[PDB]
């Protein structure tokens, strides 16, 4: 219906007959909107993000799909490479169109590294070619999980080893500018608070549960502590 | 004999090819063995290092210009200050700007073609690399786990006893996580951590650092992986844990430093700005000013 | 002569590359380096003695 | 050089010994046919 994946009373674990890393999970996230993960070190984010995908074994509950759940455009928490070059980890098996690739660079300011490298857009990247900054495989990633024309768009913390205006310029170019035009679904795990304004969605995760799930609005009265503590956290979000 | 010829031609012609393919084996073997080695000697007498040469903590750093290979642009052009011992200094500026060459300016990873590093009146270039790289820590932002236990990635020489790993472990916020595990010490890491997660990987490598207990810590966007919540009580118990201790700490976050002694400002390689965040805060126009507000 | 050259050729390798600096490692391919340990080796080790 | 590096590891006394013992086997077969082509005549 309105909704892009939902999961009901789902226990999910890495292990094959082991405790369940993730327990009682609901979720309902809507389609063509942004749906922010948010929760402390190691509380289910990536997990809830591979149980939906279905690569970690599930003991109870259902997942629904209603996009059988097809593509996932997905940039993993730990950037991946292949030993192909740039222009072909950006596409990723796909036509090139170039008026794409020119937004999808300057949406992950991109454009000064290919400056940079000695075959600009064509340097081998990974192993076997070039090795690049941490920040510049996370970009790479981001522009390959960007550039697809996929539904939905999985993001695990993309701004880890980014500062401040590469991040920004990644939030606003990249997720709020060229992902709603398209009205994409956006699932995007982050520690950056300052842009839950900017989230349509939020699930609030703790221990390998759902803690809360819902708007800013809703954790305004729902979850008061939660809310005052994401307060202090980013010194009346709106 | 003739029969022998008949069998053996080919099979000497044969083992002629092969030994050719096996001596390629060896030949890139000699090929990689005769690769430079860096100078572990150390001009300075062994006997001129005291036991413990970071005695206090003092870093003076005097023109450091540092690059990574000869014929290459300098990452930091004409560095200069100076760190007195039990000082804070917050490290802050974009990406790209050199600031964490000038954390592994202080192991000698760079090519150090002019300036000095004086650590406690002793110029590091004098001193042999296992000398300097074994008194000093260092936190990479990007997590190294190897795999055995946690004790063998916390003490992978067994120097250290049970209580001085679990106190490192409780610092970096790994108390309830590590003895919610079944072997405890003895739980075992995969290849890469892949059996924790990224932060809880990185608080691994935190608590790595903490085992060793020098007089120099350098923290190189460590809490970059890591959610605010436990950032801010993990900076607060190493600040209280290390307060003797002359911590660098280079900001992923910039509002971490705001408590710091001293914030260096880089730009480009450059330190724009070298003062307490108090004074630095208070002007209108510095940049330390644009990063807390933006 | 196969057990001899065998043992130091591994041993001079392990050495020699652990005291190379970290722009060797970066520069090279991890792929290169281990290949030496892991086909050359087994050729020294097994194949050249035969 | 890179070619000779297993001459050089395995030594000038193990290596000759090699090539010595093997030519001096391979003699002495060559000496046990001549003697048996001698004995059936
Ligand atoms: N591949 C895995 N195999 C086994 N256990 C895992 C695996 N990945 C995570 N875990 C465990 O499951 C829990 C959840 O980890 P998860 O991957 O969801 O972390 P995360 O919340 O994304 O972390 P962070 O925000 O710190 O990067 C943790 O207790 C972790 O140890
Ligand atoms: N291993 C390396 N080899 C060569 N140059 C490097 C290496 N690492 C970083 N650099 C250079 O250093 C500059 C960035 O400095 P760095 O300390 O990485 O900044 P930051 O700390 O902001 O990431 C880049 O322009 C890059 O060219
Ligand atoms: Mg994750
Ligand atoms: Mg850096």
């Amino acid at each position: 219906d309105n909704f892009c994946v939902q999961i009901i009373g789902g226990f999910f674990t890495w292990t094959p007959d082991g405790i369940p890393t993730l327990s009682n999970i609901t979720i309902r996230i809507p389609r063509g909107q942004l749906t922010m993960i948010v929760g402390q070190v190691g509380c289910g984010k990536s997990s809830l993000l591979l149980a939906t995908l279905g690569e970690m074994q599930k003991v109870s509950g259902a997942v629904f799909w209603n996009s059988s759940r097809g593509p996932v455009a997905y940039a993993s928490q730990k950037p991946w490479l292949l030993n192909a070059t740039v222009e072909e980890n950006i596409t990723f098996e796909s036509p090139f169109n170039k008026q794409r690739y020119k937004m999808v660079i300057e949406a992950c300011s991109l454009q000064p590294d290919i400056d940079i490298l000695p075959h600009g857009d064509q340097t081998q990247i990974g192993e076997r070619g070039i090795n690049l900054s941490g920040g510049q495989r996370q970009r790479i990633s981001v522009a390959r999980a960007l550039y697809q024309q996929t539904n939905v768009v999985f993001l695990d913390d993309p701004f880890s080893a980014l500062d401040v205006h590469l991040s920004d310029h990644l939030m606003q170019a990249g997720i709020l500018e060229l992902l709603r035009d398209d009205k994409r679904t956006v699932v995007l795990v982050t520690h950056k608070l300052q842009y839950l304004p900017h989230a349509d969605w939020i699930i609030a995760m703790k221990d390998g549960t759902i803690q809360r799930e819902g708007t800013l609005k809703d954790f305004q009265r729902s979850e008061c502590q939660l809310f005052e503590h994401w307060k202090t956290l980013m010194n009346e979000l709106e | 004999y003739a029969l022998m010829v008949s069998n053996y031609l080919n099979w000497m012609v044969r083992n002629l090819a092969d030994m050719e393919i096996q001596l390629g084996a060896v030949k890139r073997i000699h090929a990689l063995l005769k690769t430079e080695a860096e100078s572990y000697e150390g001009l300075l007498a062994p006997s001129l290092i005291p036991k413990n040469w970071p005695d206090q903590g003092k870093i003076q750093i005097q023109n450091l210009s540092v690059r990574y290979d000869s014929s290459l642009k300098p990452v930091l052009k004409h560095v200069n200050a100076l760190i007195s011992p039990g000082q804070k200094i917050g490290i802050c500026g974009r990406t790209g700007s050199g600031k964490s060459s000038f954390s592994l300016a202080f192991f000698r990873m760079v090519d150090m073609f002019e300036g000095r590093i004086i650590i406690d009146g002793i110029d590091i270039a004098k001193l042999p690399l296992h000398t300097l790289r074994s008194r000093l820590s260092i936190i990479l932002q990007d997590p190294v786990l190897f795999s055995g236990t946690i004790r063998f990635n916390l003490d992978p020489e067994k120097k250290c006893s049970d209580s001085t790993l679990w106190e490192a472990l409780e610092i970096a916020q790994l108390k309830l996580v590590v003895k919610a595990l079944p072997g405890g010490l003895d739980a075992i890491i995969t290849e890469g951590g892949e059996n924790f997660s990224q932060g809880q990987r990185q608080l691994f490598c935190l608590a790595r650092a903490f085992v060793r207990k020098t007089s120099i810590f350098i923290m190189d966007e460590a809490t970059a992986s890591i959610d605010m919540a436990t950032e801010n009580i993990l900076q607060k118990v190493v600040m209280t844990a290390f307060a003797d201790r002359t911590v660098v700490t280079i900001a992923h976050r910039v509002h971490t430093i705001l408590s710091a002694d001293l914030v260096m400002v880089l730009k480009r390689g450059a330190i724009l700005e070298f003062d307490k965040p108090e004074t630095l805060l208070s002007q209108k126009d510095s940049v330390f000013a644009s990063f807390v507000r933006a | 002569t196969g057990l001899k050259v065998a043992k130091r050729l591994h041993r001079s390798l392990l050495n020699r590359i652990i005291l190379a600096p970290m722009r060797f490692f970066e520069t090279t391919p991890l792929g290169s380096i281990l290949n030496r340990f892991s086909s050359d080796c087994n050729t020294i080790d097994q194949h050249i003695p035969s | 050089r890179a070619c000779t590096k297993y001459l050089s590891s395995a030594g000038i006394l193990l290596l000759s010994l090699l090539v010595f013992s093997q030519l001096l086997k391979h003699m002495v077969l060559v000496a046990i046919d001549y003697w048996l082509a001698k004995w059936t005549d």
